This record gives C-alpha cells, sequence and structure tokens, in this order.
C-alpha cells in the first residue's frame, strides 16, 4: 500500500494513445506523495524493455508489456462518419456515432486494463519497484521522447 | 482528426467516452 498506481482517464489522438499515469505514495523516495503523468503507450513498451535489457534483471519475473491497442478501426469509421454528417440524416447520425463510442470504449476498457495491471505488477516486485527508469516512468513531468532517443 | 476522451467510472459509474470538439 506504500506504492499505489492507477488510470484514471486515456485519450486517442491521431495514431497515438495517451494513458493518465496516477500514483499515491507513503514512500519518501519519490518527491511528492501524489502526483499524476501522461504516457504513450511507446513509454510502457520502452519501461519493459528497459527492466528486461537490464543484465542484472535478468531471470526475475517480469511481467508482459501491455500489447498495442487497437484504434485503427474505430478511427476510421469515425473520419468516415464525420464526412457524411450533412449528407447523412440528423436521427441515424446519433445512431452509429453512439455504436461508435461503444466500439471506443470496448477497446479502452480493454487496454486501459492491461496497462494498468502492468504498472501495478511492477509496483509490488519488491526489486522492479525500486528501479530508476520505473521511478522516471511515474515522476517525470515532460515528455519521454528525447530520454528514449538518447 | 479529431481525438476520443476515455474515463473511467467512479463510485460505480460507468466508464464512459467523448468524442472531442
Amino acid at each position: 500500500p506504500s506504492l499505489q498506481i492507477d488510470i484514471p482517464d486515456a485519450l486517442s489522438e491521431r495514431d497515438k494513445v495517451k494513458f493518465t499515469v496516477h500514483t499515491k505514495t507513503t514512500l519518501s523516495t519519490f518527491q511528492s506523495p501524489e502526483f499524476s503523468v501522461t504516457r504513450q503507450h511507446e513509454d510502457f513498451v520502452w519501461l519493459h524493455d528497459t527492466l528486461t535489457e537490464t543484465t542484472d534483471y535478468a531471470g526475475l519475473i517480469i511481467p508482459p508489456a501491455p500489447t498495442k491497442p487497437d484504434f485503427d478501426g474505430p478511427r476510421e469509421k469515425m473520419q468516415k462518419l464525420g464526412e457524411g454528417e450533412g449528407s447523412m440524416t440528423k436521427e441515424e447520425f446519433a445512431k452509429m456515432k453512439q455504436e461508435l463510442e461503444a466500439e471506443y470504449l470496448a477497446v479502452f476498457k480493454k487496454t486501459v486494463s492491461t496497462h494498468e495491471v502492468f504498472l501495478q505488477r511492477l509496483s509490488s516486485h519488491p526489486v522492479l519497484s525500486k528501479d530508476r527508469n520505473f521511478h522516471v516512468f511515474l515522476e517525470y513531468d515532460q515528455d519521454l521522447s528525447v530520454r528514449r532517443k538518447n | 482528426e479529431p481525438t476520443v476522451q476515455f474515463f473511467k467510472g467512479k463510485n460505480g459509474s460507468a466508464d464512459k467516452v467523448i468524442l472531442v470538439t
């Protein structure tokens, strides 16, 4: 209960999916008792691969990386839904928009779950929860793009 | 072009998505 993480919300923008990573901790090894950051799916992938390529960690039961969420389908339907707004009736536009939202909702619930469980499993691991890069993932305010390139 | 925003449901509320304008 010293390190608790959750994902209260998520966002699909273009081809990127952003997760809000919310952390409540009693550990003074973190600068703040409560904080939130924004992380893309790529950051989760980077976190996992960084742990596995740490030679000291080789052998540890490392939880599997969350798989890439698939929004290609819904994104296509949504935009093509959008073009036909003028042409489309004002009665079925909300019909299959609500059906589109439901399609997004199904994908979101699943991928948020996989991403959250991944982080929660890392928090309960006696070795991995103290990792420097895991710390950065949870606490570092700015975008991880540059630290993923160096 | 637009973005879709997801919100986890709290206090028994249902999770939902919002098509952002």
